[PDB]
RNA sequence: AAGAACACCAACGGCGAAAGCACUCUGCUGGGCCGACACUGACACUGAGAGACGAAAGCUAGGGGAGCGAAUGGGAUUAGAUACCCCAGUAGUCCUAGCCGUAAACGAUGGAUACUAGGCGCUGUGCGUAUCGACCCGUGCAGUGUUGUAGCUAACGCGUUAAGUAUCCCGCCUGGGGAGUACGUUCGCAAGAAUGAAACUCAAAGGAAUUGACGGGGGCCCGCACAAGCGGUGGAGCAUGUGGUUU
């Protein structure tokens, strides 16, 4: 809790039901190490189908800057928007847990 | 750096007193790249020290560096174990410049009319035991003897 | 006699006569150290000095040191005992030697 | 050579043995000395070019002088790979090496700097170390002689690859199946070398006519 | 019940006593055997240990 | 006073069908090797069923219980810690009767026999030379290890102790998952062991080796990478860009 959030309509408009789905996922992965991070960067995109040529694909780029010189870069691609958000959140929880295991190595 | 062979700089001396200690003392005063103003801060100070003490200011300056110089310090290390601060000795040149920072550092902090007065009262007080820079020597020297064991 | 027990967490120094009746003692903990600083070799020097200094005043120039166990302070304690005003005959180490007697603990994982 | 060094391959060509040391057979080789000198004498009459491969320190200069008596070729230093097999690269280095001796005659060394002249000096010096006895070959030999099998193991294999008969070191160190012509007893000393080397080099002289 | 003895009475130096004490106890191997007997070791560790000791002494 | 276990000797080591057997002796007792001039006269090999032995763990009674230690508590590390760490600690670990009959019970390699280059050194027991005091040296036999030729092998590697060349006999496999599961049967005090499917489902699963990438693997080195120093940003006010909202 007490962490800001940044969305970005790269190639589309950000709806409200989508915004609720974003906060639900990263809210789980970040609530664990909530006292290490201050902000959450997000950038949603869309391509293909009716917009462009090729398969419909929606990207979700997520960057995270902790309170102690921590940098995370996560980028995945899926056929739907929610599925893209889900896969990235799993990657953040993996690397975000990797940091504590190194700090708590003793 | 990774070379380990730093060139030895040409330690110069002032025109009047012709000693290299004074020139090392001046180079820490300026911060915008001007030397003509530091002497107006210095030559007014050493004259003011002579006005008060009735003796050469050179010995008073040589005594202050002799008293504030700790010749020992503590550095943090965690190559073995977590959060260790064991002592470490200091050379002759390193301890010399190390005392200049503490003197001029305390002079800027303490109140006064000008840097010449703030610097004059610092050296005169620092030479006579009681000085804000001498307190930092005691604090740094305390941490060494406190953590005298290598742990 | 000067029984000394070395270890990684502490170093003990007990003085006693040949008959086995202690007169004085002091360890790194009594000196002021605590935690991991006790096992350091410097603590053995200061701990040994405070225990033997009172003994040199009360005569008994003769002495025998009985080392017991490993540690970093066992060698540093000799410098403390040697840097003194007493002679010595034995520098023997009365350590245990089990011939496969009991079961030791399990190995540590961390 | 010894109880811990005798190869079971030479067992047909062993007669007896002694305290530690080994005794080679001089009977079977005498037939091959005749077959060798008969083939070398017959081959030299047709005008072929031969080669000798000697790099052992004890017989480095002996093989050098051995080649001056005839119009054959020697290899004093190491084999450096692909001498005969990669002949296309060898002609490039020999055409190169042949030219540099003409380069030194010109007065172009004056207009070169100090360091550049040193590289050209050390360049030609390196090729002289390995390309000395080949300067007048101009082609591939037809028979190649091996003085040492162990130290020059690479030279014996390119002959088998290119299909060239050869002479070998059939003493107990090596394998006799590698060369068709077999002459043991050459690892003893220069006596075993010069007695055989001068004998075979001698036969080349009358064969040359 | 002892393991090592040094009957010095007046050494020529303060630090040279360790030369007579360390190397003497080293040949007896008191430090290595106590580290061994601290934690239990299986038959696998014994074979690996004694094998490394031999390879260290042989060459 | 008690219980349990035997440093050093100790390995490139010995014995045993394996599992396994190491502080010392003594008793009873099994097996192997060699020698030779007593003898037997193919009385051999393998082995379905069956039978015996069979690490630890665990079970059924009776004893014992020092130390160590599942479980269970407590103190810490952690977002959490029913874990790793630390302090205490039950069953069990030990003995005598018996059950259980499973392990990476591995040399991941069934047994017997004949043939097939060598090099090193370790035992056991002979022969001969020799100092004939043993030793040493040289060889035979039966074993035990390490390199390695031919040959085999997908490759790694095996290689006179074969994973080579051949014969005889037993067991065993026929894509993966479902599954060593379900039903039934036999044994077992139980825990569970052995025997052992099908429906349905995928077009793979898997082996060796190569190349990169990666590693809280190792070694070395470099950059204002850190450290050290000097001066700023983040706060204030105002330039000016982007988002967002608004239009
Ligand atoms: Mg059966
Ligand atoms: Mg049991
Ligand atoms: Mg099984
Ligand atoms: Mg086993
Ligand atoms: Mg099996
Ligand atoms: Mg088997
Ligand atoms: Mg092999
Ligand atoms: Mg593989
Ligand atoms: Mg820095």
């Amino acid at each position: 809790s007490s962490v800001k959030l940044i969305l970005q309509g790269r190639n589309l408009e950000v709806s409200d039901n989508v915004r609720s789905h974003v906060e639900d996922k990263v809210g789980k992965s970040v609530a664990k190490h909530s006292h290490l991070v201050r902000e959450v960067d997000v950038r949603l995109s869309a391509r293909g189908g009716d917009l462009s040529k090729g398969p419909k694909l929606r990207r979700c780029e997520v960057t995270l800057f902790t309170k102690r010189h921590g940098v995370i870069r996560a980028e995945e691609d899926a056929e739907s928007l929610y599925s893209s958000i889900d896969l990235v959140s799993s990657i953040i929880q993996r690397k975000l847990r990797k940091i504590k295991d190194k700090v708590s190595d003793h | 750096s990774r070379r380990g062979t730093v060139e030895e700089k040409t330690a110069k001396s002032d025109p009047i007193y012709r000693n290299r200690l004074v020139n090392m003392l001046v180079n820490r005063i300026l911060k915008h790249g001007k030397k003509s103003l530091a002497y107006q801060i210095l030559y007014r100070a050493v004259k003011k020290i002579q006005q008060k003490t009735e003796t050469n200011p050179l010995s008073v300056l040589r005594q202050a560096i002799r008293g504030v110089t700790p010749d020992i310090a503590v550095k943090a290390r965690r190559v073995g174990g977590s959060t260790h601060q064991v002592p470490i000795e200091i050379g002759s040149t390193q301890g010399k410049a190390l005392a200049i920072r503490w003197l001029l550092g305390a002079a800027r902090k303490r109140p006064g009319r000008n840097m010449a007065f703030k610097l004059s009262s610092e050296l005169v007080d620092a030479a006579k035991g009681s000085g804000d820079a001498v307190r930092k020597k005691e604090e740094t020297h305390r941490m060494a003897e406190a953590n005298r064991a290598f742990a | 006699v000067i029984h000394v027990q070395a270890s990684f967490n502490n170093t003990i120094v007990t003085v006693t006569d040949v008959r086995g009746r202690v007169v004085s003692w002091a360890s790194a903990g009594t000196c002021g150290f605590r935690g991991t600083k006790r096992g350091t070799p410097f603590a053995a020097q200061t701990a040994a000095g405070n225990a033997i200094r009172t003994v040199v005043e009360q005569g008994m120039q003769r002495a025998e040191v009985m080392i017991k166990g490993p540690g970093l302070g066992r060698d540093a304690a000799l410098r403390a005992i040697r840097r003194s005003g007493i002679l010595l005959s034995f520098v023997r180490d009365v350590t245990p030697m089990p011939h496969n007697g009991c079961r030791p603990p399990k190995k540590r994982r961390v | 050579h010894g109880t811990r060094k005798w190869n079971p391959r030479m067992s047909p060509y062993i007669s007896a043995k002694c305290k530690g040391i080994h005794i080679i057979n001089l009977t079977r080789t005498a037939r091959f000395l005749s077959e060798a000198c008969d083939l070398v004498f017959d081959a030299s009459s047709r005008g072929k070019q031969f080669l000798i491969v000697g790099t052992k320190n004890k017989a480095a200069d002996s093989v050098a002088r051995a080649a001056i008596r005839a119009r054959c070729h020697y290899v004093n230093k190491k084999w450096l790979g692909g001498m005969l097999t990669n002949w296309s690269t060898t002609e490039t280095r020999l055409h190169k090496f042949r030219d540099l001796r003409m380069e030194q005659t010109a007065g172009r060394l004056a207009r070169l700097p100090k360091r550049d002249a040193a590289v050209v000096k050390r360049q030609l010096s390196h090729l002289q170390t390995y390309l000395g006895g080949i300067k007048y070959m101009t082609g591939l030999p037809d028979i190649v002689i091996i003085v040492d099998q162990q130290e020059e193991y690479t030279a014996l294999r390119e002959c088998i690859t290119l299909g060239i008969p050869t002479i070998c070191l059939i003493d107990t160190n090596c394998n006799p199946d590698l060369a068709d012509i077999s002459i043991p007893a050459n690892d003893d000393a220069i006596a075993s070398i010069r007695l055989i080397l001068t004998k075979l080099v001698f036969a080349i002289c009358e064969g040359r006519s | 019940a002892y393991n090592v003895q040094v009957l010095v009475d007046d050494n020529e130096n303060e630090e040279r006593l360790l030369n007579r004490f360390r190397r003497e106890v080293m040949r007896a191997g008191v430090i290595q055997e106590c580290k061994r007997r601290r934690y239990f070791e299986n038959k696998q560790e014994e074979k690996k240990r004694k094998h490394r000791e031999a390879a260290k002494r042989n060459s």
